[PDB]
């Protein structure tokens, strides 16, 4: 485990949306930067709603 | 079919028998009983007040 200052989690908000009757668009951008490492078996999303 | 509007939610939650835990790990997770913060945050035998 190195010493730089990186974060544990993430949290990454869409850049565009959608709206439909029957749907809603989300699209992310996963930034993984020089020397990092992230396995998608963590990925999960984050839905608030009513 | 009568129901009231403007309901307000609100959530809790109960652990029971259950000692709340912070590891002084890197990754917070298990890698050996002497972690390994435990070898340079304490370095080259150093002494650290803590509140």
């Amino acid at each position: 485990t190195t010493d730089r200052s990186q974060k544990l989690q993430l949290r990454v908000v869409p850049i565009q949306t959608e709206d439909n009757v029957n749907y809603y668009k989300a699209r992310f951008t996963l930034n993984v930067g020089d020397n990092r490492l992230v396995d998608l078996g963590s990925s999960y999303f984050d839905i608030k709603g009513t | 079919r009568n129901a009231v509007p403007n309901q307000v939610t609100e959530r809790k939650f109960l652990v029971d028998r259950y000692l709340w835990q912070i590891p002084f790990s890197s990754n917070f997770l298990n890698m050996g009983t002497l972690t390994d913060l435990g070898q340079n945050v304490m370095y080259a035998n150093s002494s650290h007040s803590l509140n």
